[PDB]
């Protein structure tokens, strides 16, 4: 099954345009957001800031990254984030 | 060319480091170990401790299997970036970093049956929720929780070795006012939004030593309130002398209340040190109002000459036994 997952991932990443967003010329992609607050460290008055640690999480739909043979969710490595389109969220 | 070159070039062809071993077969069983070098300072105002370890992980990868006379491929950190490594992160670490001088301090050894050992050097500022009640006579159990970030329980299962946790000499440890009492390792499954994750915890039992605060705030305050009790030996007609002694004692009791609070963080509840400071302050304030009442009566000194040393002497038997 490893060869099937291998050829499916190689099929997904081939021809994937990093510069274009899902539905680049189509409708705005909906990005759902979950935040798990881990801790708040330094609510400082002298610097007028607070330090916040969180498990920031985003979820959208890319129709290029769709597969049909494999019935389980693929948790890939963290180094494929440089190959997949991600939203440009900032604070 | 040679022997190890063709072995490595045959292992790494057709290899995807994105996919974990047995991606659609079974969870990857990872045996972790650790070797603490020197538990660093336990910071109480910021609520964390520093730890330096040799974090080592062991798993099986069937793609890294070779048949030759060579048993172990002892490699440096250059081969880390080519193979799969579990994304082990420390769940209570505020800030951590590996060591990168003169070379990345990582080890990678591959056996011929697919067994991979991966050891790296880490310095971790892990969060310990130190309860400062009882302080400066506190005792704490500081945890070190780690788990995989992205892979749930169905994909990576961590496990402990029997003698995994290895401490050092316990004297190069910069623990100054504390003392490592012992260690205990546990494992559990947490449930988060993404899924269920196997969490491995190491508890470090630390018990404090008050020798420092004795010379910081205890002795110092006790000698000030002993200096409060000599006013009774001064004659009652010497009014500016005894009121100068009184005002100096109360202003320096306020000063030592302010100074000893600088070591403590900005918590709301009261500590035993603050309770001792408050008892000394109300003792010296009672001494001043007793002298004042005597002065207004003459316009009981011997009575206090015994009562005020004795009330603190029974208090210290009450205070130290109940907190120790
Ligand atoms: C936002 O922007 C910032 C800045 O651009 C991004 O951070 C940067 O991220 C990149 C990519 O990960 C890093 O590049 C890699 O760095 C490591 C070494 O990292 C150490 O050195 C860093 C440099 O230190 C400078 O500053 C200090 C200041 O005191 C000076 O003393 C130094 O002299 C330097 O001037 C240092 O910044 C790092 O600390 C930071 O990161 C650590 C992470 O663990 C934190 O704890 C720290 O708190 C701090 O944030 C750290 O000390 C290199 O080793 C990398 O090179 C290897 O990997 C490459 C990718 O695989 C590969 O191409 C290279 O060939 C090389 O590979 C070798 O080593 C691998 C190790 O396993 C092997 O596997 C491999 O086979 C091979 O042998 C790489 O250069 C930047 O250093 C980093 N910089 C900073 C400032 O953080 C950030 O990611 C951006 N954020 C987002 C979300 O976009
Ligand atoms: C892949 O992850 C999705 C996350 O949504 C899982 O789908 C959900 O499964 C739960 C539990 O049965 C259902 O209550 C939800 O309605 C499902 N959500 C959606 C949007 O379909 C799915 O089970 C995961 N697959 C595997 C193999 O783990
Ligand atoms: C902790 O280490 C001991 C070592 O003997 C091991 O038996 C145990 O399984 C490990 N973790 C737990 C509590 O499961």
């Amino acid at each position: 099954n490893m060869s099937l997952v291998k050829e499916t991932v190689d099929r997904l990443l081939k021809g994937y345009d990093i510069r274009l967003r899902p539905d680049f010329g189509g409708p705005p992609v909906a990005v759902g957001m979950n935040i798990d607050i881990a801790s708040i460290d330094m609510v400082s008055e002298v610097n007028m800031d607070y330090t916040l640690t969180m498990y920031f999480q985003q979820a959208w739909r890319d129709k290029r990254l769709s597969y049909n043979v494999i019935p389980l969710n693929l948790t890939l490595d963290n180094r494929v984030a440089d190959q997949l389109w991600v939203p440009d969220t900032y604070f | 060319e040679g022997d190890v070159t063709v072995i490595l070039n045959n292992l790494l062809e057709g290899y995807d480091n994105k996919l974990r071993p047995d991606i659609g077969v079974k969870p990857t069983l990872i045996h972790t170990d650790m070797y603490v070098n020197s538990i660093g300072p336990v910071n109480a105002i910021n609520m964390e401790y520093t730890i330096d370890i040799f974090f080592a992980q062991t798993w099986y990868d069937r793609r890294l299997k070779f048949n030759s006379t060579i048993k172990v491929l002892r490699l440096n950190s250059n081969m880390v970036g080519k193979i799969w490594i579990p994304d082990t992160f420390f769940r209570n670490s505020k800030k951590a970093d590996a060591h990168w001088i003169t070379t990345p301090n990582r080890m990678l050894r591959i056996w011929n049956d697919g067994r991979v050992l991966y050891t790296l050097r880490l310095t971790i500022d892990a969060e310990c929720q130190l309860q400062l009640h009882n302080f400066p006579m506190d005792e704490h159990s500081c945890p070190l929780e780690f788990s995989s970030y992205g892979y749930p329980r169905e994909e990576i299962v961590y496990q402990w070795k029997r003698s995994s946790v290895e401490v050092g000499d316990t004297r190069s440890w910069r623990l100054y006012q504390f003392s490592f009492v012992g260690l205990r390792n546990t494992t559990e499954v947490v449930k988060t939004t993404s899924g269920d994750y196997v969490v491995m915890s190491v508890y470090f039992d630390l018990s404090r030593r008050m020798g420092y605060f004795t010379i910081q705030t205890y002795i110092p305050c006790t000698l000030i309130v002993v200096l409060s009790w000599v006013s009774f030996w001064i004659n009652k007609d010497a009014v500016p002398a005894r009121t100068s002694l009184g005002i100096t004692t109360v202003l320096t009791m306020t000063t030592l209340s302010t100074i000893a609070r600088k070591s403590l963080p900005k918590v709301s509840y009261v500590t035993a040190m603050d309770l001792f400071v408050s008892v000394c302050f109300i003792f010296v304030f009672s001494a001043l109002v007793e002298y004042g009442t005597l002065h207004y009566f003459v316009s009981m000194d011997s009575y206090a000459r015994i009562f005020f040393p004795t009330a603190f002497c029974l208090f210290n038997l009450v205070y130290w036994v109940s907190y120790l």
